[PDB]
Order: structure tokens, then C-alpha cells, then sequence
């Protein structure tokens, strides 16, 4: 259900609709989440102005359904975007990144003597409401960091 | 069951006063009487893979203090992680088949974490894991604590050091944070300095706490002076102008001192306490050392033993 | 002589327009050029269809126009790739990918002894076509290796 | 008296089926009800000239299982053998008049035998000499292999990895084939190849083996999978080639694997096993780490106690 | 001018037949009618980063043997690229502000190129980048074939040994393949075989190659028998397999071989060639790397001087 101006089939029977991505985060999530890493019909719209966000990137997954763990995890870069549940070309569902209580697996502690680097095990922070920002709390060394400074797999 | 039956002591982070008063309890009761059969039949695994005096021998003394027999190692050069490349999560996982407890010391931070992803049942205690947690040393800290001030609530306490990389005080402060009215006094080189992080949850706590440039002026108003080493071991090279002691303390200092202050230290200590202090009675950091067996055994005792200790 | 056949198209005003993509690598060229910087809207069809050449990658700039040599270098990675110059709303221009000479800035020669990779200087590789592959030869080592491993740096 | 009473274990190829049969049952029997006091006021000496994590370890909560005390070195660098020029003989001469029993395992071959003869009365317990034996470790694996399929007649055996050097696969063909009906697939690099006269042995024996350059083709055809770590400490520089793990394998390989089929490792294993099988269910490498306890138990028993063990 | 005055000889394969001539006729009137005075006033730069006992030498001789001062190092350890951690290309890039010429040794594989991308209009010498290219040494090889055999077409010639890492044999084959009727014979171990690239270009130019398992098939057909060392620094650990000669030349092997024959080796040699062989007029390794005067001077007098007239 996209508005005026020209044409655009950028909406499917089946899938997810990633709306109101901040720019630029849009080429991020694609990999962080590793989105691509699927076969499903996607369409990503880069940079493109609307009204309401004077332009945001914009991804959307045919047949592909958004977990609301995976989902929320969104909420690190892109807290004000909507998820939409799309099923049978219409709306069933609209949600929000909520923030998580703790980010497993695609998060690098940056903490050299973590043991979490040497060993085989999963990446894994608490997530926090510091301040102006989040804070993350390697499982393992107990050091947290800002969700500025840490960086992911 | 006991609140510590067969729990993973890990990280203070994970205790609470409760808790840490069960231990305690627990330790001067079997310091008045001891209970030399209590965990016979039982082996647990003495496991250092970190360099140790007092952490390992105080707590295998426990162990043969209580009926239980021990093995284990105090350096990973000749396990099989030490020479064929194992890792040390398949060490732990062989081990846990083994033995009933697993007390392990560790270069790296959050390694006695990492190890209960793999111990299975068998509970794992951390002997130190990297500048993260030493809890067992905390336990013994506060058992001394008490043992000389009689509480451990309303209490001001000064750590001069290295607090950026002191495990040591980084369980500690988060203990009596556990406790109300305590007083913070932090003296350390500023790239010593103490982790934001403890500081936070001092302020959320409303804890009190101040830096201070020096012991001369928080030295009339302190109940216990934390002193403790620079970890110089895990020191960066850009932090080598910080290797020597900033902080000595010799006995001259404490005129001023409160007539039930004491001197409490970690160890070891290498010139952050001259040894003149040692004749003085605010020293107390030897009786510190000599109060780890108990703590150590409470703990064992509580973590062995469903049933609360008699 | 305007839109295509399936049901996903939002034809630009000006700029290129990268078809017949070969599967999975529609993202790599996305950042392996940095065309995700840009202001511009971009569009981007991952593993769309084909029939015949079964799924593709089609990258939609709009208002950007690709090097004379990005598009000598992009030979390599989509031979089967096609470049759409566009203006007002159409098709203008028509390029393809013909292997170049030389490629500069981009590969790593994969001889570990290269001076290259220790001093500070620019790679350098001679494109020549074998039979079944083209061969790199490092400017400085002197060695000749097949495109699927020079491919890998 | 038992027939392994006051008898040294060195190598496999001096035990009998019988034998082998009695350590099982005496395990089996043991890890039903333990006997805690069995061996009280016996010593024993762990001598690792050698490294060791699952071997010395496991021997020594074994001794502890069973109330006797235990003496010994993870190390020879501190021994007077070690720093002042000593010979092993006069060493395990020495060592013979203090203790009731000797574990080794040392870096030469035919070291344990060697022992035997200044030992005296005092039995020889071989932890792994060289190349050559490890006969406690073919104790647990039988023990593991019968667990899991019942018998050790007519087995389908693959043993992958460093045969040439592995110790561990010389004693265990050694073992089944003194059991009928075992087909044994090899599959080792050119060079890591399987000895000869362990073949010969097959030959006259009549037992069928056969050389295999994949796991996939044995792979639907196996009870057993024995995966062993090439043993790069042993290797020469003109085998360094084959340093690397040649045969790796991963959970994708077990589709066609027989639902009896299990996945065996000695210890430690580094890249030649993927953590993804250590989900499946064919994977008991963990298991077969945890039957030591009971074989090493069974043995020490047997070894040390006239009287069939109650 | 001429063709080569001012020009960076770092490939074979940046040169013609008529370039390579031009030396060895050079070369050629050098050896009889010699220009003591021919580069006065020249300073050259010898700027061996790896070792060179008969390359540095040889040149530096052929230097002061016209005339021209010299001026360099025989190891980077004392260089400020050594021990202050200057980049190469500052390197050529300041040398190449004091002298006239540089002549370079290095380790690594193209630094014979970045050079000339650095020292502007002075002009480089490869002495021989890590296993890639020994231009020189083909020159003095060319004009000692020649020597021997009056021509440089139609030729049989064995190349033996290392000729992966064999940087000499590298030009010397592109090199030959600038000329008519060769024969090539590559004899070396599988891990060390002649480089594709080399070999490729050798079909793509229509000549006969052919590659042999032994010394003695080609004993009586070849005309020059091309000995290499095993260049073990450039090994690789999986290849150290390999180290040993796996081809040995003994004056015995000779017996049945060309009486035209003349046996080169770039050198050193370490067992590949006996020490019987050196008597036997066959041996003839010594005499080229006396030519290695005159191909250098010849060299030097080519590049520095717009117009030579003998
Ligand atoms: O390192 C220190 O100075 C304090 C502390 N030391 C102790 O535990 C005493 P020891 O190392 O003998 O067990 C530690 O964190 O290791
Ligand atoms: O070396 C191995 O990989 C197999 C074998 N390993 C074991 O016995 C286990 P560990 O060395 O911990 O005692 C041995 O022969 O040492
Ligand atoms: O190293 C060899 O075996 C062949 C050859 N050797 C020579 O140049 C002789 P030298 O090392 O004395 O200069 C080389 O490429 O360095
Ligand atoms: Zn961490
Ligand atoms: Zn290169």
C-alpha cells in the first residue's frame, strides 16, 4: 500500500516491511543481521525521501517473517522504524523496536583478554538505558561498554 | 537446601547481602569448631592456569580441612591445553567428569563464566578471572572486615592502588554497595583509576564515594585502608609510568589514625607498604591472609552441602 | 520502450541501472564500489527472477553514473551484467563489461612475498584470458594467478 | 590372587581377553557401588615426564575414589633427574622403595618397560610411552565401545587421523583384535599411515582391514568412529606437511551414519572434530572422557588387591 | 645512445634477444680490451638486503674495475630502515639522491620494481628479488653457455632442482625461450617443479620442454646441465619434505655424457654436486662465476654510458 508519484511494486503477498530506517542504517542492518543471507525475494529502497523522514532507507522480504527477538535487536539502530506483518498484500501487523534485554551472537566484546574471543562461544551484552544512549555488558568479562563504541561480527 | 548449594560462585555481582552473610556465618562457625569430615568422598579440582600463593594454597588447605582430597594443577604448561592445543572450555568439559567442584584461576576475564557453560552440574568457583572478580577474596576481605570493625554497614573505606585492574577491589566495592552508609574513598593514579562502570552503580546506589590525591587526607576518617599492588602483570605499556607505587605507606602516616583503623591488603604487597607498618597494630593484613581458609571453607561447606552446616 | 516485465519497477529519472546481476553478488558490488555513501535514492533488486537466468541482482542508482573503470573492473566480478546509462526517464546509454588491460587499487596479490603488500603502494594485475578463467599477474612479484583466487584478499 | 594382581600393565600386546574381560567387569562392577576405602594407606606415585591433562588427572581422582594417598610430578623439570643430570632407572630405582605403585608416562618408548626392571616388586602403571602403548587408554575405550553397542566381537572400527604416532590406536587394534569378527577401516595421510606390524598381527590373525582414503565411504558402515588428533609433537620436519588435520569432520558427514553409531576421540582433539557434532547424539568423545574414571579404578583395584575386589 | 643506457634491468622478460646480445658482446670485448677508467667518477650504491657472497662482490670488483667508487651496505640491520623502521620506498628514495646507480638484493618478491617507482632518473640493478628474477645472473650464464658452446639456439639444456623458489632459473629459461631450437629438460621434485607461468609461456612459444624423473635420461642429450640449489629460506614448512638433494650429480653419472657438456650452478652448492665432479673437465661452475665480472662490467658501462666505443 505505497502512495502517489510514479509506480513502485515495492509490496508483496508475503513478508516484512522494515519502514522509517534512519539513513545509511539501511546498508548496515543488511549485513549485521545478515538479512541477505536469505533467497526470498528482497527489495531495498536506499535514501529515498517521503515527507514525515525527509529520507530514509527502507528494506522489505518476501515470504521472510521477522522474530520478535530479531526484530527488537533493531532497536540499537533504528528504534523509531516500523515493522509491518505483511500477509495476503495487507497489514495484519504493525510493531516497533523495543529495546532488549541482551544482544547474543553479532557483537564483538572490545575487550582483548575476553575470553569470549579465544574460546568458541557466542557473543553476548546486556543492554542498558545509560544516559543519551545504551550501554552493553560483555556476559563474560563484566565490562560494559557504549552501543557506540562496542563493535559487531 | 542451603540458598549456595551446588551455585557457580562466579562474580560478587551475583551474591546478595544474604548471601554474603550466609558465608560469613557459616565461617565463624567453623572457626569455632571445625568439622574435619564434612566433605570427605568428595575431590575437587584445584586449577590454576593463573600464578597463586595464597588463593591456591589457602583454599587446598580448606579442602584437606574438611575430609576432601584435591587434585588439579598450578600451571596449564603441562595440560593438554599447555602443550596439544586443547581449549579450555573441552578441558573444563573432561574435567567436570571428574570431580565434584572445580576452583579455577585464569589469565583471561570471564573464564570461570565461559567454564560453567561446560562444568555441567559440577559448580565452578573463579579464583580470579583476569581484573574481573575475585569473590572468594572478597568473602575473606569482609569476614576480616567485620571480624576488626564489627559491622559491615556505615564504614569508611579508603582502596589506594591499582583499582582499573584490581579484581580484587572490584568484588569488594560491589559488596559493601551491598551494604548501606558505606563511605568510598578512592586513591589511584588516574589511569589506574577506578572502572566507570562500579562507579555507576555507586551513583544509582547513591553510595557516596570521592577521589582523593593522596592517604594524608582521608587518613583520620577511615575505618579500613585497602591497599593493594599494581597489577603490573596486566599493565599496558602506555601505563608503565604507573608501575611503581604512587602510594607508599609507612607507619609515620598513621599518627592521625583512628585507634580501630586497619591496614588491609590483598597481597602480595610489593613497596605500597613498608614494613615498619607491620610492627603497628592497624596492620592487618597477615591476619587477613590467615582468615581465607575460613571463608574458603564456609563456601566449600555451603556449596557442597544441601543441608545448612551444623 | 519503457518498464520491464515483472511486477517491481521504479524506472529513474537519470543515472545507471546494473541488470542481469548474477546471484549473491548484487550486495558485494553495493559496497565494493561505495555507492551506498551516496545521497541519491537507490533501488536494489536482490534475487529477483529469471527463468533463464534464474535469479538476479539489479542495482537502481539514480542520478549516479558508474566509472569508465568501475565498470572495467565490475567485468570481473558480473561479466553477465549489464549497465543501463539513463536519462530522461530512458535508457540513453548502453554499456557492457569488456575485460580491461590492467586492474589497479583493488585486488591483493595473494603471494604473501609480495614487496606490495609491506610497502605502501598501489596493486597492480595484467588481465590476459587463459580459456577458462582470466589470470592476474602481479606487477611486482611477477606471478600469475587464476581471478578465483586473486579474488580472494 | 587376581590374575592382574601385583602385575605391570605396559602394553596391550601382554593381555589377555580374559585379562581385558576382567578390568571391564571389575569397572562395570566398581561404577555400580564404589568402594571409597578400597586402597587406603596405599601410595601412589603419578610420574608424568610427559604432558597430560585427562590421563594424570583421571588416574589420580581414581586413587583418591579409592582412599589411597598420591605422590608423584606433572613435571620432570623439578626433578633432581631434571636439573642435576639423574637416569631414569636410578630415578624409578629411588622412587620404587616409597610407594606401592607407579603411573608414567614419559616422551620415549619402551620407557615404562625400562621401569619394570629396577621397579622391583613396586607394579609399573604405563600413562604413555611415546608411540608405543597406552593400554589404560584402550581400557576406557573398550569399556565405552561395549557401552554403547553391546559387544566387542564383529565391529565395524574406523580409525581416522595419526596412526603412525598415535599411541592410541596402536594398543586399541591391538585390543579387538583379539576379538572376533572386527573389520577395521584405516584412513590416515600417506605418511601418519598405520605401522606394519600391526597389520602383519591383522594378517596372521586373519582379522580384515582396509585402507579408505575418505570417511565417507565406511561412514554407513560403522559402529565405531575412532578420531584421533595428529600428534604434531612427535612428527618430523619432513612430515610437517600433514601437520594439518587432513580428515575433519563435521555434523553434514553423519546423515548415513548407522543410529548406533558413535564418534570416539581419545583427547584432545583440535580442528579434526567440529563443535556441531558435539550436539548430535553420535558424538560420546565427552562420555568415553568420563570412562576412565571407572577403568583406571578397576585396574588400580585389580593391580593392587590380591582378593577379587567385592 | 644505446639501448640500454639509463635503463632498470629488473626482468629478463623486459628485454630482446638484441638486448641481451648487446651484453654479451660487450661483455665479450671487456674481457680482452679492458676500460680501467670507464665509470671514474661514477659512485654506485650496493644495497644488499640479503646475503650475496659471489653477486655483491662480482659487482662491487667489476666496479672499482672500471673505475667507479662504491657505496652501500651488505645488510639492512644497521640501516635506519633496519632499526628506526624506514619504509623501503624512502629508502631508494634518498639513495637515490646521492648516487648514479643503484644495485639491489632483496628478500622480497618485486622490490627490484618499487624501486625504480622511487629512485626517479637513477637508474636500478635486480641482484635479485626474493624468488622471482637474477637478471645477471642469466647474463653471466648466456655469455658462459656461449663461451662454451659457441651458439644459443638448438641447445639441450637440463635444469635441475629447486626451480619453484630458483629465481636463477627463472630468467634463464625466459631468457633461452628468446632464442631458437632450445631443448628444455626440467628435472625437479613435484613440490618444486618450473612455475606454470614459465612453463606456459614456453608452449605459447612453440618450444620442447620435457620434464624427467632422474638425471641420467638426459645425461648423453643435453648440452648444458643447469644445477640448482634447494633454497630452503624460501621453503615453506609443508615443503620442508624436501630440503635434501633429491637429484645428486657424482663424477660417476658423467660417464656416458656429451663430451661438448660443460655442468653450470649458479651457486652455492651444498650436496647437489660432488666434489669428484670439480675435476672433471666437465665441471664448469667456477668459470662462470668469473664471468660474472664481465657481464657485470659490461652491464655497468651499458647503463651509465650514452656511447661505448671497442
Ligand atoms: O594480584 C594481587 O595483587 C591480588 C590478588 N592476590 C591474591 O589473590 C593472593 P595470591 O595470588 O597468592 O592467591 C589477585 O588478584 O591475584
Ligand atoms: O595425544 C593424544 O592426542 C592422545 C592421548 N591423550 C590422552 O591420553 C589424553 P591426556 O594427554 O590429557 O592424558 C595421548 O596419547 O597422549
Ligand atoms: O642462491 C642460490 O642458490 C642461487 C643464487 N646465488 C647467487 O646469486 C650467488 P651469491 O648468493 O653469492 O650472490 C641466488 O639466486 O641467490
Ligand atoms: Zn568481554
Ligand atoms: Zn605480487
Amino acid at each position: 500500500m505505497t502512495h502517489d508519484n510514479k509506480l513502485q511494486v515495492e509490496a508483496i503477498k508475503r513478508g516484512t516491511v522494515i519502514d522509517h530506517i534512519p539513513a545509511q542504517i539501511g546498508f548496515k542492518l543488511l549485513s549485521l543481521f545478515k538479512l541477505t543471507e536469505t533467497d526470498q525475494r528482497i527489495t531495498i529502497g536506499l535514501n529515498l525521501p517521503s515527507g514525515e523522514m525527509g529520507r530514509k532507507d527502507l528494506i522489505k522480504i518476501e515470504n521472510t517473517f521477522l522474530s520478535e527477538d530479531q526484530v527488537d535487536q533493531l532497536a540499537l539502530y533504528a528504534p523509531q522504524a516500523t515493522v509491518n506483518r505483511i500477509d495476503n498484500y495487507e497489514v495484519v501487523g504493525k510493531s516497533r523496536p523495543s529495546l532488549p534485554e541482551r544482544i547474543d551472537n553479532v557483537l564483538v566484546c572490545p575487550n582483548s583478554n575476553c575470553i569470549s574471543h579465544a574460546e568458541p562461544v557466542s557473543s553476548s551484552f546486556a543492554v542498558r538505558k545509560r544516559a543519551n544512549d545504551i550501554a552493553l555488558k560483555c556476559k563474560y568479562c563484566e565490562k560494559e561498554f557504549s552501543h557506540n563504541v562496542v563493535l559487531a561480527n | 537446601a542451603n540458598p549456595l548449594y551446588q551455585k557457580h560462585i562466579i562474580s560478587i555481582n551475583d551474591l546478595s547481602r544474604d548471601d554474603l552473610n550466609l558465608v560469613l556465618a557459616t565461617a565463624a562457625k567453623l572457626k569455632a569448631n571445625p568439622q574435619p569430615e564434612l566433605l570427605k568422598h568428595k575431590v575437587i579440582a584445584s586449577c590454576f592456569f593463573a600464578a597463586s600463593t595464597r588463593t591456591r594454597l589457602s583454599f587446598e588447605t580448606s579442602m584437606h580441612r574438611l575430609g576432601a582430597s584435591v587434585v588439579g594443577f598450578s600451571d596449564s604448561a603441562n595440560t593438554s591445553l599447555g602443550k596439544k592445543g586443547e581449549t579450555l572450555a573441552d578441558t573444563i568439559s573432561v574435567i567436570s567428569t571428574y570431580v565434584d567442584a572445580i576452583v579455577m584461576r585464569h589469565p583471561q576475564e570471564g573464564a570461570a563464566r565461559l567454564a560453567t557453560e561446560f562444568s555441567g552440574n559440577v559448580p565452578v568457583l573463579n579464583a580470579g578471572d583476569g581484573s574481573n572478580q575475585h569473590p572468594t577474596q572478597t568473602l575473606l576481605d569482609l569476614f576480616t572486615i567485620q571480624e576488626t570493625q564489627g559491622r559491615l554497614d556505615n564504614l569508611h573505606v579508603a582502596m589506594v592502588g591499582d583499582l582499573k585492574y584490581g579484581r580484587t577491589v572490584h568484588s569488594l566495592t560491589q559488596a559493601l554497595a551491598k551494604f548501606d552508609g558505606n563511605r568510598f574513598y578512592f586513591i589511584a593514579p588516574d589511569a589506574l583509576a577506578m572502572p566507570q562502570y562500579i562507579l555507576d552503580m555507586l551513583d544509582e546506589k547513591g553510595i557516596a564515594w570521592s577521589l582523593h590525591s593522596s592517604i594524608e587526607e582521608v587518613m583520620a576518617e577511615v575505618d579500613i585502608l585497602y591497599m593493594t599492588r599494581v597489577q603490573k602483570e596486566r599493565l599496558d605499556p602506555s601505563e608503565y609510568a604507573n608501575v611503581k607505587a604512587q602510594f607508599v605507606l609507612r607507619a609515620s602516616d598513621l599518627h592521625n589514625a583512628k585507634a580501630n583503623m586497619k591496614v588491609l591488603h590483598p597481597l602480595p604487597r610489593v613497596d605500597e607498604i613498608a614494613t615498619d607498618v607491620d610492627k603497628t597494630p592497624h596492620a592487618w593484613y597477615f591476619q587477613q591472609a590467615g582468615n581465607g581458609i575460613f571463608a574458603r571453607q564456609a563456601l566449600l561447606a555451603l556449596v557442597l552441602n544441601r543441608d545448612l552446616v551444623l
